[PDB]
C-alpha cells in the first residue's frame, strides 16, 4: 500500500516533472520569446526613439 | 487541594472519553451502550441486574440487546445517558461530582434541549459545584495546539466542520453534515450481505463496527482499487469472528469509507466529506481561507481510517486553486483530541471563572447554557 | 525495497519536478520580468511611435 | 393580427412569471427549478425523462434532486435555464416565438454576460423577431404607475434597490445587496435545527421555503417579541408536513426575517434593507430626497411577509430627518410588479420602435446589448 | 539638547505621514483606518484589544470593519483620530510629545472646527509646549524648493489647488474639489462589476485600492485608449488576489483615474481637474499667470498615477494661449511633499518664534488657530 502509494506519487511526481519540465521548456520557449519580442520591442524602441 | 482538579467526559455517539482534567489522556474510555437482558434467565442467583452498561456489555453481548442512548449527537434516551454518567463517575473514576467542576463536549448544530436537559441533569442528578459544555470542534482545535484551522469532526454520532481563525469562529459558517462511524456500520453490514455473511443483530453490529476498525481502509483513487480487485491477492483480508467462523472481504472493505466521499452509495444527496469543506470554506471570508486551506485538522473517531488524510488532500487540492498549498494536520491520537482539548481548557486559569456555577443556575434556570457559552 | 525505491524515485522525482519548478518557477519570474519589459518596452515603444 | 402581441417573461430566481402582453395577469407562474432524478428507477415502461421543470418536479419532489439554475440573480447553468423558456412556451403558453415579441426582466448590477448570452439564447435557440431585456425595479415602478420612488426589490434572487426621479435613473445610487429569499429559506432551516428539525436535502428545503411564505412574518419591534416569547401563545404555530409529521415553530419564526434587518445573523458585515435604501438616498442628490422619502416601492418574492412596511417606515423614520413624512407603497399583488410592469411596457407604441430587433443582432451581434438598452 | 528638533504629521486622508523634522523622510508611515471586531470572537486568551489602529488593521483585515476616521479632509470621528496619534507617537516614533513642538498639516477651505478642535486635542490630550497647523499645498511648494507655482493637491481626502506667487497667497483664487483617491476607488469597484467581479465590503475594497495603486494608468488619450481596447494585448493585467482569485483587468484600468478629467462619469458637474486649474489661474491678477501656467506642481497620493502629468500638460496647453509655454514640474516623491515641506518648515529659524504655543492657548483659547496662522 505505502509501495502502490509511493509509486502511484512516483508517476504523479514524474509526471508533475514531466510537466513542470514541460512548463520548464514550454516557458523556456515563452521567456525566449518575450526577450526575442523585447529585444525587438527595444530595437523598434531605439528606431521609434532615433 | 489547590484548584479542585477537573473532570472532562467526551459524549459524541458511541464512546465516553473520561478523565482528569490536568493530565494527557482520558482513564476510562469505554462504549457509550446500555445491553438489556431480552432473553428471560431461568437460575437463582443471577444478577439480576436490569440492564448492563459499558464494557461489560461488550463482554455479554449475545443476551443482550444493545441501545446507543446518543443517536446523531442526539440524546435518545434519557435515563440511559445519566445511567453511562453513573457508570463513568462510580465504576471507573470513583469520584463525587459534588468535589468536581464537569466539562462536557458537545456537537455543533445541535437541538438547544440536549445542552439545556444535559445542564439539568448535571446540576440535579449528580450534585456537582459548576460544568460548562463546550462545541467539539475547538476542544480538537486546542489539542493540536493551533490557534486557526478548519475542524473536520467526525464521530460515530454526526460529522461536523467548524472553521476558526486566531480564535474567533464563524456561525453562519459551521456545516454539520449527517454521515457517521455508525451510517458507515450500517452500510457496511448491508455490502457484506453481497458475499453471503449475514449480521442481523445489535450484538454482532458491533462485530462489523470492529471490522472496520482496523480492516476498513479509504482508496487514494476508488476506481483505481476497485479495478485491481478483479486480481485478488492483497485487497482480501481473513478475519476471525467470536463464533471460530472465518470471513474473507476484497472489495468490499475499502468501498465501505469511499461513502463518505460518495454519499450517493448511502442513498442521501448530501455532499461528500471535502465538498462539506469547500462549502464551510466558501462560505469564510475571502482573506483568512488561504490559512483553511493549509491548517485542516482531522479530529475524531471515523477519521481514523488509513489513507484518510491523503483521500482528502488530492480532492481539495483538486477542486481548490493550485496557487495556494493545501496541507491537511491529521495527528495521530486524532481519536482522542477532544478528550485533550476539554483537559487544556479545565486546566487553563481563566476558563476557572467562566464555569457555569451551579448558584448561577439555581437562581437563572437551566436556560442559561445558550446565554453564558456557546 | 520497491517502496523505498518509489520514495527515493518519487524525492527523486519529485526533485525533478522542484528543480523544474525552480527553473520554471525562475522562467516565470523572467516571463514575468522580461514580458512586463516587452511590454513596457512596447509601451515606451506606443509612447515614441505616438 | 394588429400589434401581434408581446410576451412577457420574468425569471429572477425562485419563481417564472410569464405570459402575453398587455394581459394584466400572467399565463404562466410556477418555481424556476429543474429536477433530475438522483435515484435510478427499475421498472419498465417509465418516462424516462433526463429532467422534470416546473410543477412536476414540484409534485414527483422526493425522487428527485432539485436544482435552481439562477443563483444571485446569475445563471449557473444554461441547458438547465433553456429548458425553463422551452417549458413555458409549449407546456403552458402554447405559442411560436416567431410569432411574439419577447420581453426579459432582469437584475441591477448583473454581469454582462448575463444579458449577452440571455439575448444569444433567445435569437439562436428560440427564433424571436424581437425582445428586450428591462432592469426589474424600473418595470415595479411601471406597475404602481408612478414617475417617481425608490424601488426596493426582493426575490428569492437578491435585493436590488433602484431611485429613480421623473423617469430617468441614478446609476451611482443603484444599490445591489446580496440577501435574498432564499438565503432566508437556509437561515431558516439553519434556525428549526435549534427546536431539534432536522431539513438536510432539496425537497424539504422547499417545504421550509413553504413554511417562509406563509408562516413568517417580521417582528414590528424585535426585542420586544423575542421578549414575550417567554410566555409562548399566538407567536408558536402547528404545521403539518407532507410526511404527516407536525412541527411547532415560535420565536424562530419572526427571527427568520429579521435577518434581512440584522444581517449579522447571517454573519454578513453588509448593512440592512432599511439602512442600504438611506445609502441609495444619501447618493440621490438633495432636492430629490424629499419625494424618494415619500415614495418608497416595496416589488419581488421576499417583500410579501406582514409588518415589512410597517418596520421600514419605523426604522426610515428613526435614521431620517422628521421633518418630512416617511411614506412607504407597499401594495398587495407586489410579487408580480416585475411582471405586471411588463406587461405594460410591451403596450407602449413608442416601445414596439425600442425593441433589439432579430435583425439588429444578425448584422450586429450579442454585445448591442449595452448599446441599446439597460 | 538644541532646537529640541519638532515633529512633524501629515493626515490628509488615508495615510499618516510622520517623522522627525530636520529628515528627508518621514519614519512613520501607515494608512489611517481603525478597525473593530465586527464578529464576536470565541476563544479564550484572544486580545481583547477594542479596535486595531494603523497597518496592524491591514494584517488583520477580514474580522474588522474598517473605518476611515477622516472624509473629505472633514474628522468625521474624534476619538479614532485621537487613537491614530496616539499610535503615531507611542507605537511607532516612540516619543513624548511633552519634549517636541508639533505641526499638523490640514487642507484649504476646510471648516474652523477641524482646525481649533484638533488644536484643542493637541494641547489637553498629548500635553504638547507647541503646535502650528498648515495648509497642505505651501508644504508641498517648499519640498519642490520653488517661490512660486500653482500646487495641485490631491490626496485621498478631497483636491485642493493652491496659486502662490513669491510667497503671498490668493485666497479667492484657491480652489477646493470634491474628487478624491477614495471616490476612485469607490467608482473602480463599480466599474469592476460588469466584468463579474463583486467587491462589496470594506476589506477588499482596499484591495481595489491596492490595485489601483499599480495597475490604473492616465490615458494620452482616452478614447483612442478605449478604441484599441477593441484588440486587448497590453490593456489586460492579470492581478492575483489575497484569496488566490485572478482578476483580469482590461479598458476598466484606465477610465478610473480618466474620472478626475471627466467628473460626468462619477455623476458631478463639478469640473475636471485641469478646468479646475484654469478657474484657480484665471482667478488670479494678469500679470503673474505667466509663470502660474509654467509651475504648475501636483503633490498628493492620487496625482501618482503614470500619465497624469502628460495629460494635464495636454489639456492645459490646449486650453490657455500657446503663446506661452506650459511646464508642469510634478516630481516622483511627490506623494510624501506635503511631509517634506513640514519637515523643512520646522527646521527653519524664523518658524521657532511662529508656533502656536502651549502659553498663548492656556491664555487666549482654542479660537486663535486662525488669528495666528493661515
Amino acid at each position: 500500500e505505502a509501495l502502490k502509494d509511493a509509486q502511484e506519487k512516483l508517476e504523479l511526481a514524474e509526471k508533475k516533472a514531466t510537466d513542470a519540465e514541460a512548463d520548464v521548456a514550454s516557458l523556456n520557449r515563452r521567456i525566449q520569446l518575450v526577450e526575442e519580442e523585447l529585444d525587438r520591442a527595444q530595437e523598434r524602441l531605439a528606431t521609434a526613439l532615433q | 487541594e489547590d484548584e479542585t482538579t477537573a473532570l472532562v467526559c467526551d459524549n459524541g455517539s458511541g464512546l465516553v472519553k473520561a478523565g482528569f482534567a490536568g493530565d494527557d489522556a482520558p482513564r476510562a474510555v469505554f462504549p457509550s451502550i446500555v445491553g438489556r437482558p431480552r432473553h428471560q434467565g431461568v437460575m437463582v442467583g443471577m444478577g439480576q441486574k436490569d440492564s448492563y452498561v459499558g464494557d461489560e456489555a461488550q463482554s455479554k453481548r449475545g443476551i443482550l440487546t444493545l441501545k446507543y442512548p446518543i443517536e446523531h449527537g442526539i440524546i435518545t434516551n434519557w435515563d440511559d445517558m445519566e445511567k453511562i454518567w453513573h457508570h463513568t463517575f462510580y465504576n471507573e473514576l470513583r469520584v463525587a461530582p459534588e468535589e468536581h467542576p464537569t466539562l462536557l463536549t458537545e456537537a455543533p448544530l445541535n437541538p438547544k434541549a440536549n445542552r439545556e436537559k444535559m445542564t439539568q441533569i448535571m446540576f440535579e442528578t449528580f450534585n456537582v459545584p459548576a460544568m460548562y459544555v463546550a462545541i467539539q470542534a475547538v476542544l480538537s482545535l486546542y489539542a493540536s495546539g493551533r490557534t486557526t484551522g478548519i475542524v473536520l469532526d467526525s464521530g460515530d454520532g454526526v460529522t461536523h466542520n467548524v472553521p476558526i481563525y486566531e480564535g474567533y469562529a464563524l456561525p453562519h459558517a459551521i456545516m454539520r453534515l449527517d454521515l457517521a462511524g455508525r451510517d458507515l456500520t450500517d452500510y457496511l453490514m448491508k455490502i457484506l450481505t453481497e458475499r453471503g455473511y449475514s449480521f442481523v443483530t445489535t450484538a454482532e453490529r458491533e462485530i462489523v463496527r470492529d471490522i472496520k476498525e482496523k480492516l476498513c481502509y479509504v482508496a487514494l483513487d476508488f476506481e483505481n482499487e476497485m479495478a485491481t480487485a478483479a486480481s485478488s491477492s492483497s485487497l482480501e483480508k481473513s478475519y476471525e469472528l467470536p463464533d471460530g467462523q472465518v470471513i474473507t472481504i476484497g472489495n468490499e472493505r475499502f468501498r465501505c469509507p469511499e461513502t463518505l466521499f460518495q454519499p450517493s452509495f448511502i442513498g442521501m444527496e448530501s455532499a461528500g466529506i471535502h465538498e462539506t469543506t469547500y462549502n464551510s470554506i466558501m462560505k469564510c471570508d475571502i482573506d483568512i481561507r488561504k490559512d483553511l486551506y493549509a491548517n485542516n485538522v482531522m479530529s475524531g473517531g471515523t477519521t481514523m481510517y488509513p489513507g484518510i488524510a491523503d483521500r482528502m488532500q488530492k480532492e481539495i487540492t483538486a477542486l481548490a486553486p493550485s496557487t495556494m498549498k493545501i496541507k491537511i494536520i491529521a495527528p495521530p491520537e486524532r481519536k482522542y483530541s477532544v478528550w485533550i482539548g476539554g483537559s487544556i481548557l479545565a486546566s487553563l486559569s481563566t476558563f476557572q471563572q467562566m464555569w457555569i456555577t451551579k448558584q448561577e443556575y439555581d437562581e437563572a434556570g437551566p436556560s442559561i447554557v445558550h446565554r453564558k457559552c456557546f
